[PDB]
């Protein structure tokens, strides 16, 4: 019984390690943008839209 | 270098580098040409908006999915989708990265061969490998046995696996999936007055289905309750106002999964094809499959499905066996997480289909030892 | 040093060091290669599970016994079984231990010669000796006379012995044994609806036979009773549920021993081959053989056989002689206990086949004086 429990736990732990290795590996892909605002109180362009 | 774990899917393309937790870029797989004439000059109007860009200009486009049921029906559009995925959503040239596509079970050979031929000739990858979408979902759960029901958006397939030895004679592939549920919901909404017809409004009906529908624990009791009280009627605001109220359409749309006779399909529901898939297995591994039933895929995210399915299987199965349904919270990306884990393994590093091998045997190499 | 008392048997390999009461490691002798494909990578899947490991993964294996009827039909598998027995179940290298194998009577010579050649060349033991499986069972009873019926799982043989002098002309070897009873039980279970076909389900039928079957004291009365009442129907739970109910199959399976016409064999039952074996002996030692009839082997463990056999022999034998049937509770391991006793004797210490002797005369040494 102890041997069976040990082998089952070993297999489960090995699978969990294989998963968790890549789980911790590339977890920085969550870096994205937040798109805050600044009120753009300094835009003083001219009316020359020809490019559309 | 790092491997690219792409996952074509049907409805959402999920991609990202191997070894992370979540796909880097997830976006619908639709390519929509404009349909009106266009009068402004120099506006910079393109001829086809793909990916998430065509979900914002969908008011004047005709979106059309390039993947119908697992299989790919329009190869030019699929090539366009892949090109977008590589160059704009990941910005990594494919000349320096292995790729790991995914494919549903029991699909036509020509689809897989054309996929590998494209990946090797057009994008010119170093090496690509095609894997069955259910084995990955079993990887992600950290198990090594279990019968996985991967109800995607294109096709629902049910692959049983024991001790790492897949049982090829017990795969039950059924073509009811999220898209048919969207169409059926769009068809039963007409019973209150709301008519959605345009291919753009299918997206609105999909959003309604995602946000409101749920799977009833017992169907007849819910049908009786919704017909007397009004505690179920949840309202939803269209993209222009004019809120709508969904009554007993809420649990009737996803009920089609357990009674495919609603949309005229003959076959049995996802509650009985799993039991049939188990009973085809050998008599000595049925207990383990009963105890390790795995759910995956997007469509299995309905609130309350992990209880309805367990109740149904417990009704069907012998009374002594314990029925357990594994429903991880990261169900939607389970296949891609498993793909990342598989691509990150050292033992797997020599199974890729190297380009010189393809040059020697042609595209039919995929059916050979390098599966 | 200590001697290794191995006992190949057919169905259960029993081994252990000489001088103990019970074998150290008892495990089925089956070697099963996997038969499905296998999709998980790096799971550490071996190419052949032997011994008790293949009774737990039997759901995806094709178990095949390497010993059919006493004789060995597949030498590579038998070598694998021996290697497992030495290295993993006892963990003693064979380079430092004498071995005492056991062999059924009247077996082919080539089997014995190949056995000794393997033990001397591959495992490289210091000295090995082969003994007849019935003399050991007579040792274990502490007798020195008596006729022993050793109904194993492969072959049933009946060796009479008097005052230590074996009678070679009175050995009656019959090839009906536990395996044929398992097959016949599996064949008569089909009369209720239960079909077991796979080589893995033969193990389930064997478990049914062990736990439920019993030998009827009188066959016709039991057949009449089981056909009217229902006091015999005992139920049993399969490895997945769906309990089964065994009716008059309970005492019909082991009845084949006393009527081998059930499985189409011509010969007479184990109740009449013992009487024939006695009658071939001399007229002056028949009383002692009548009084000291010994039972051994696994298959003689059926509840109620020591009474049926005594009734049958008393019917056959003359009315004056006393018929007594010795049925020790440690029947299954009787041969191995006797083997331990024989290996522990000082007088026996010079009968081993020393390696230098084998080097001088070749494998044919076993038929010579060192028997
Ligand atoms: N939260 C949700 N609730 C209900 N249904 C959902 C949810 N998310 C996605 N779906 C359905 O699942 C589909 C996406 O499935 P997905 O797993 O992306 O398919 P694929 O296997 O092609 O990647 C969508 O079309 C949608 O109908
Ligand atoms: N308790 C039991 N009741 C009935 N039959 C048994 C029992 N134990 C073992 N057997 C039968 O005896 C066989 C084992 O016999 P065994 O003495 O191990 O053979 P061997 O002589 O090869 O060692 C098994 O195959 C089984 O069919
Ligand atoms: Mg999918
Ligand atoms: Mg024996």
């Amino acid at each position: 019984l102890g041997t069976r429990a040990k082998e089952s736990l070993d297999l489960r732990a090995h699978l969990k390690q294989v998963k968790k290795e890549d789980i911790e590996k590339e977890n920085r892909e969550v870096g994205d943008w937040r798109k805050n605002i600044d009120a753009l109180s300094g835009m003083e362009g001219r009316k020359k839209k020809f490019e559309g | 270098t790092t491997a690219l774990v792409c996952d074509n899917g049907s409805g959402l393309v999920k991609a990202g580098f191997a070894g992370d937790d979540a796909p880097r870029a997830v976006f619908p797989s639709i390519v929509g040409r404009p349909r009106h004439q266009g009068v402004m000059v120099g506006m910079g109007q393109k001829d086809s908006y793909v990916g998430d860009e065509a979900q914002s200009k969908r008011g004047i486009l005709t979106l059309k999915y390039p993947i119908e049921h697992g299989i790919i029906t329009n190869w030019d559009d699929m090539e366009k989708i892949w090109h977008h995925t590589f160059y704009n959503e990941l910005r990594v040239a494919p000349e320096e990265h292995p790729t790991l596509l995914t494919e549903a079970p029991l699909n036509p050979k020509a689809n897989r061969e054309k996929m590998t031929q494209i990946m090797f000739e057009t994008f010119n990858v170093p090496a690509m490998y095609v894997a069955i979408q259910a084995v990955l979902s079993l990887y992600a759960s950290g198990r090594t046995t279990g019968i996985v029901l991967d109800s995607g958006d294109g096709v629902t397939h049910n692959v049983p696996i024991y001790e790492g030895y897949a049982l090829p004679h017990a795969i039950m592939r059924l073509d009811l999936a999220g898209r048919d549920l969207t169409d059926y919901l769009m068809k039963i909404l007409t019973e209150r007055g709301y008519s959605f017809v345009t291919t753009a409004e299918r997206e609105i009906v999909r959003d309604i289905k995602e946000k409101l529908c749920y799977v009833a624990l017992d169907f007849e009791n819910e049908m009786a309750t919704a017909a007397s009280s009004s505690s179920l009627e949840k309202s939803y605001e269209l993209p222009d106002g004019q809120v709508i109220t969904i009554g007993n359409e809420r649990f009737r749309c996803p009920e089609t999964l357990f009674q495919p006779s609603f949309i005229g399909m003959e076959s049995a529901g996802i509650h009985e094809t799993t039991y049939n898939s188990i009973m085809k297995c050998d008599i000595d591994i049925r207990k383990d499959l009963y105890a390790n039933n795995v759910l995956s895929g997007g469509t299995t995210m309905y609130p309350g499905i992990a209880d309805r399915m367990q109740k149904e299987i417990t009704a069907l199965a012998p009374s002594t066996m314990k029925i357990k349904i594994i429903a991880p919270p990261e169900r939607k990306y389970s296949v891609w997480i498993g793909g990342s884990i598989l691509a990150s393994l050292s033992t797997f590093q020599q199974m890729w289909i190297s380009k010189q091998e393809y040059d020697e045997a042609g595209p039919s190499i995929v059916h050979r030892k390098c599966f």
